[PDB]
């Protein structure tokens, strides 16, 4: 489907004709470029907005310091609350509040720790309650988990890739800001199960926590193009190594 | 011995050794980590302070290759951990016995096979966990849920309802410009692997092998999104 | 011979752990094209942006 | 630096820009490859050439002028690609700049009916020796 | 390059003649030759940076 679009013209009275032909390969290219640049800009904007909102909240000390402390009862809960509200708005831009009952619990002990889902919920033991493993959460903030950028990519049809080579007080570090994306995505994941149980019963919620798999059924007629934070979808490891 | 040449540029060894340690222990950002000769130089660099020799001996015991776990000579073990912290120069980032044991398990496979092309393979499991009893997730689910229900909220954290916002648009733009240069895609790729490691970091205890297909489902979330876009 | 052998020996990658790619491609054309009604529904704001 | 082409037009990064490899250019102009005392192919002279036997401040010498031809040819070769892309898309660079090669096919009907700088048209070297 | 020239020449014990033009040099201080395209990418990247 190379589709050398083909064209002709003539003067009235058909004196004589002229012909030309042309190639979409530049046009589609440019469109893809513009599209991805645009959407990246949008996502960066969104993240900026979130960060600013957080900034509003009168923090006395840096985020990492907050989490490294454990005597607090306000700050961490408030942060969680704010993040949850933000996500709920990103799904329901006209909706603003959850009608009370939201309550949180600090957890401190390996002998209370739970694999995978670091943040957990009981939607109604009379009323909602939630629980958080601050100890574990802290651990991700080891900066050596972060380092300057590799630039790999694969499967390039030559200039399809190279073309881009011809296409043109909290004043604080990029990597520090990058820390946030962790809790962003974590809370996103958690909100998945939260929404599921909010819509349905407890036993399917348990099944989802056994496998975050059956979601692929129920999460339909649910995301009416309200895109979420999975742009670069090539999440994968080696697989054949599973060795049963 | 003549370390003026047999230890020429002690840094030459130290730096790579620290890099390797930060890789195998705990986690670090991806890198093309390998040099068997560098492992050798790690040992040689260790052979010049008792605050090395202790560790060196501990790890050398792995050449017996059996997964038996040595006794903690409590006092000396503690002082040794302190020495480790020092020699790793980290800002006291909760260096712990468990991470030391993890590194021990890493050496439990390091020397143990002469696979002289490419053991390009994750070996996620650790034998040296507190038991090989290897019970399943579900029992721990009940065990946790018990104490979870038993616990009482530390604070009565809700009253009424509100939302915060601000509209310092100029300020926002300022912020955005300051942020702009950063290579977003790579400078968030790290977080994925961070959380991934966090998974095992939690389940270092009576672990259950399966993770892979659930992660794959998390990733095919985007497939589900596209199908929604296709109804 | 020892020299040539060690040359190979020292070049034997080991114990490498997990990875992620992420980097992605979307679609060529069949992915939903924009349609003029949407663009008009956006652009109409210029009628009041005025000046 | 870059293989081969010592010049690179970035046709529009918003606007045209070009690249120059001064270090290489200096290599080329390091010259001294040249001396006129030479010999050249001829054959069958009695029929072909023997007739050709019987016919006939800046006060700078010639060698430098000879050297100029280098950059003449270089800039010509650049001009090719520059003209092409200025008249067409980028993607054909995937071909032309991997291998210029068939680009002459596009140049068909493109040349202005006047030749440039390929008089001694037998420019070639040994080929079969490639021993691929 | 000159050094390697003689270690190219001596390889032949052949005396009649050798049209062979060993244009390549093995020893150029790398594990294995890359493609050109990759180099093109990597260079052009930094190239666009320059003012």
């Amino acid at each position: 489907k190379c589709n050398k679009v083909r064209t002709v013209t003539e003067i009235v009275n058909s004196d004589e004709k002229i012909q030309k032909t042309y190639e979409l390969a530049e046009f589609d290219l440019k469109n893809l470029s513009s599209l991805e640049s645009y959407e990246t800009l949008k996502i960066k904007l969104a993240l900026s907005k979130y960060m600013a909102m957080l900034s509003t909240l009168e923090m006395t000390q840096p985020l990492l310091e907050i989490f490294r402390n454990k005597a607090d009862t306000r700050q961490i809960a408030a942060v969680v609350f704010s993040t949850l509200a933000f996500i709920h708005n990103r799904f329901h831009p006209l909706v603003t509040n959850f009608t009370n009952k939201m309550e949180f619990v600090v957890t401190e002990t390996n002998d209370t720790s739970i694999p995978g889902e670091p943040i957990l919920f009981t939607e109604n033991e009379g009323v909602l309650l939630c629980s958080v493993d601050r100890p574990s959460i802290v651990k991700m903030l080891s900066r050596e988990f972060d380092t300057e950028a590799l630039v790999n990519f694969e499967n390039d049809n030559c200039n399809v890739r190279i073309a881009k080579t011809f296409g043109a007080d909290f004043s604080i570090t990029e990597v520090e800001a990058t820390q946030y994306l962790t809790l962003l995505l974590t809370v996103e994941h958690a909100y998945l199960h939260y929404y599921i149980f909010k819509n349905y019963g407890v036993f399917e919620y348990c099944k989802s926590l056994t496998d975050h798999s059956l979601f692929t059924n129920k999460l339909r007629s649910t995301m009416s193009t309200k895109t979420s934070n999975l742009l670069l979808s090539k999440f994968k490891f080696t697989i054949e190594d599973f060795d049963k | 011995a003549q370390p003026s040449e047999e230890l020429i540029n002690m840094r030459r060894y130290r730096n790579a050794a620290r890099k390797l340690i930060h890789h195998y222990s705990l986690n670090s950002t991806s890198s093309t980590e390998y040099k068997i000769s560098d492992v050798v130089m790690t040992m040689i660099f260790l052979l010049r302070s008792e605050k090395y020799h202790s560790l060196f001996k501990l790890l050398e015991t792995t050449f017996d290759d059996y997964t038996c776990r040595p006794q903690m000579t409590q006092v000396q073990t503690d002082t040794l951990l302190d020495a480790v912290r020092s020699l790793l120069e980290m800002p006291s980032t909760t260096i712990d016995l468990t991470t030391v044991d993890i590194m021990r398990s890493s050496f439990a496979r390091c020397f143990n096979s002469p696979i002289m092309r490419y053991a390009k393979i994750v070996l996620l499991q650790n034998v040296a966990l507190q038991r090989d009893k290897r019970t399943t997730l579900e029992e721990l689910l009940i065990e946790r849920g018990e104490k979870i229900q038993m616990l009482q909220p530390q604070q009565y954290i809700n009253s009424g309802t509100e939302i915060p916002f601000c509209d310092d648009a100029e300020f926002l733009n300022r912020l955005l410009k300051h942020i702009d240069p950063y290579p977003l895609s790579r400078m968030y790729y790290n977080a994925a692997n961070t959380m991934f490691y966090t998974t095992m970091e939690n389940y270092a205890v009576s672990n259950c092998k399966f993770n892979i297909e659930d992660y794959n489902n998390i990733f095919k979330v985007m497939e589900n999104i596209r199908k929604h876009s296709n109804k």
